[PDB]
């Protein structure tokens, strides 16, 4: 199988690709919330993704796909 | 302090200008700044228009002395016709001059008194230096006057020519104290992060500080307010009438301004427009929106800072916290506004405004996005992102960076993802800004229900 | 909340333990822990030596029973006399066990009553469950008595087992706000960085706040400090006066400890000692060796802030800041020590003690380094300190990071590069710790000017 | 010539190689003061060095070359 860390937490996959949605979805998070979706490849700057983009588990370097949220406004 | 008179140019006229006095021959060079203005507690002088005088057209131009046409002199006062805007003259460093006519040549007082006599307004003759400070004077009926008190340009780094003036202070020090002394600083919103914002500002030596809020202390803020009391929250006191009297036992004077009112009034929109910079630290899209056509109406430096702690109900754990993160964004008159970057949007603004059942309805309809859940707010956070709020001014202020400050524009940071990330200027699109230098032009910031009429 | 009773194990003891006792085959292990003691406003054992019985040695090993020789017993009982140590016997979840002897089998009261014949001093007897939480009680006079209120172990991640406790909650919430109401947290300094961090602790909602420090509001730290007046300023009120009285105005109810006195003295070492957590915001390197001792021989946390703006004489420019920087290093019980991590060292304090001249003479002679000159100490740069280090220690009690904790045993930011900077407990090298679990011992802190003798 | 950023200022070396010391000198920076100092060097971490070492300016992706306080102590 191949693992994808998500927000901190690794959870398994049985696809060697899993849409970004699915694994947003496993991890507890609401795709259709406003996030800023984005993937971490160990020796590569982060990239921002869209919620149904698909990634490769099996991509090198692998290491966490986070979430912030889009919008910050609260005093 | 207070009743202070300001020259406010944007950085992008005051780049051109700049360049069309210096260009490197070393002589002088002319040209002519066409202005609104605002007139409430202090007079300020919105920069607007630009007139640049072609050097080919031009007579003596000499290392100390130029002679122009008075062809020039004629547009601004037409261009300031319609709204009697207020015309002020610009020279290189020198700034010896006279304007030259079909008939005869006119000198430095002579054209004055002309301008006004096309223009029942305020006018005025600036210099500008290679480094680019400015002194100016103001010529009330035509007429030598009052010179002014402070020409400001807050661009990536904030520029304040003061007419006592004759080094620069660096950051934290004694110079530093003095210029925020004779400056004011709007606070919009005074719980959580702009009480401790509030605090900064009053222990940094603010000369004046505005308090904008219409909520009151009460015992479930008593953990995030400074300076609120048990006793406060049993009475409900307004939480700018208590950081009022806080400041004023912490300074020994009472130089601060409570407002028990929204931002979204003419009260506080007018005693916002006095201040030299304002602090966003509300909680609410429509207030941010608000703070951002008063930045630009009245061209004042604008820092808004906003928090999140979101949460998510883990599949095995239960519930989590998705993240903690703070956003700092820093406004220049002429550059980026928070509307630009999205801190607000008028769906946003519209699904703030629904009532509950007519936010579940359209909810359902996938109309309208659904809220996050969030976690309570916290002091550690709120203290985090209003730090580097205030730190942000002082850094463009008395630069210490370094890295440019326009690499900071924006900052992101997260304290579940331990990241701070920086957005770029120039790496921000812009609309075409039409409420810049506008002023109290009515409907005042473009919104009627502010409107006078 | 202020006079309960705790059992303290340090994360290598609680490591080793926790393994003994659920190695895996689903069934009883029995282990003994021997401790000294402090018996200041509250009791503390401080946990210093273990012994592990082995499964071999045992007869009766079933998963919810087991029986064990008495020559381990006989071992503690030993281990505990010169000092009249406490004796805490450990056992696995279910806690059933008998200790057979040569002669017959003991109940576990009769080897309680035993092991109090052996050793004139409180024991107890704990269990542990596979999680590693804990749950003691005492026996006084080798009889049934008071249940343990609070078994702790502050790591990585500090952990707190509540008797009154039969979810974990996630941090910023009510149930973190309930932890800190029955937590006592020591401030070495109140200025600057102190009053910043009293303050944060203070609306967290802790029980009982302790403030030590011997200076007084003035007038120039009317920029710093948090809660002062000038009028506090006029009347050189004591820093921790003052703030107690804040404390007490905001929280409603005198919950803080007023001690207008140094760290170096008995007094603070001994009311420090009773604090769950420590927070060291000093600004001499002496006061960090103190409040690292006190970390060590007490077995509490500790969480150090420190902040420094070096300023240099560039060639052209002139005087410049070098840096704006700030450090928060937490150690816990049997991890490195600030002393490894090179916060304090014997030069610095030794120069630090130098009179004037003694220092000029010496800073020719080579032998000791020059002192760095500094820019004035602001406000911002105490606040994003002070807010980092206490989010340090809310981030440890209720983790919250995508990363282990340890990963920020380290912390070093720095405003005018723009950076920040973590080191793992796992690259700091560190020393024999010969103060862990001492307590009181005499000399107080191995320092004999601090000697009841 | 060969440029380093010092504490964010580009000073002009006359000499492919400079001493930590003399660079630092340059600045205006006390190289006997205690101090944490480190070497950019763009597509690679920052490697602590020592006041005496020598750098090659013509090392290329070098960026700054700056110094933190090795002690923090204020409060």
């Amino acid at each position: 199988t191949w693992k994808l860390n998500i927000q901190g937490k690794e959870f398994t996959f049985d696809t060697p690709t899993v849409v970004i949605r699915d694994a947003v979805i496993r991890a507890g998070l609401n795709p259709n919330q406003a996030w800023h979706i984005f993937l971490k490849v160990e020796g590569q700057p982060k990239v921002e993704k869209n919620i149904d983009d698909v990634i490769d588990l099996r991509t090198p370097g692998i290491e966490k796909l986070r979430l912030t949220p889009k919008d910050v406004n609260n005093g | 302090a207070s009743s202070g008179n300001r020259l406010i140019l944007t950085q992008e006229l005051h780049t051109m200008l700049q360049k069309h006095l210096f260009p490197g021959d070393g002589k002088e060079a002319a040209a002519i700044l066409i202005c609104n203005r605002y007139e409430g507690g202090r007079l300020k002088l919105l920069a607007k228009e630009l007139i640049l005088v072609p050097y080919e057209e031009c007579k003596s131009r000499t290392s100390d002395f130029i002679a122009w046409p008075g062809n020039y002199l004629e547009k601004a006062i037409d261009v300031a016709e319609e709204k009697s805007m207020s015309i002020i003259l610009i020279h290189s460093h020198p700034g010896g001059f006279l304007v030259f006519s079909d008939t005869a040549d006119s000198s430095d007082m002579q054209t004055m008194q002309s301008l006004f006599q096309g223009v029942d307004a305020i006018h005025g003759s600036a210099i500008m230096i290679h480094s680019g400070e400015m002194r100016a004077r103001l010529y009330r009926e035509g007429k030598f006057a009052e010179n002014v008190e402070l020409v400001t340009v807050a661009g990536d780094d904030i520029h304040y020519w003061w007419d006592d003036k004759t080094l620069k202070p660096i950051a934290f020090t004694s110079g530093m104290t003095d210029t925020f002394q004779k400056l004011t600083a709007a606070i919009i919103g005074v719980s959580g992060t702009g009480s401790i914002v509030a605090e900064q500002v009053a222990r940094l030596g603010f000369g004046e500080i505005l308090l904008i809020d219409h909520d009151h202390i009460e015992k479930k803020n008593l953990n995030r307010i400074l300076n609120s009391t048990l006793k406060d929250a049993l009475s409900h006191r307004p939480k700018v009438d208590m950081f009022a009297e806080a400041i004023r036992c912490i300074r020994g004077e009472d130089i601060s301004r409570p407002i028990n009112n929204t931002i979204f009034s003419r009260e506080a929109v007018l005693a916002a427009a006095n201040a030299d910079v304002l602090f966003c630290c509300v909680d609410t899209y429509l207030a941010r929106m608000i703070a951002d056509r008063i930045a630009s109406s009245f061209l004042i430096p604008l820092l808004d800072v906003g928090v999140k702690i979101p949460t998510h109900v883990d599949p095995d754990d239960g519930r989590k916290i998705t993240d903690v993160t703070g956003r700092i964004d820093y406004v220049k008159p002429g550059g980026s506004t928070l509307s630009d970057r999205l801190v607000y949007t008028p769906e946003l603004i519209y699904r703030e405004n629904l009532n509950a059942e007519e936010y579940e309805e359209q909810l359902e309809r996938g109309y309208i996005t659904g809220v996050e859940e969030e976690a309570p707010s916290v002091i550690t956070l709120n203290m985090r992102a209003a730090s580097a709020c205030v730190s942000e001014f002082i850094a463009r202020c008395f630069p210490f960076r370094e890295y440019p400050n326009k690499r900071f524009t924006r900052t992101f940071f997260s304290l579940a993802g331990v990241e701070e990330d920086y957005i770029d200027e120039s790496s921000i699109t812009q609309a075409l800004n039409t409420r810049l230098a506008v002023g109290g032009e009515e409907p005042l910031l473009g919104l009627p229900e502010l409107g006078d009429k």
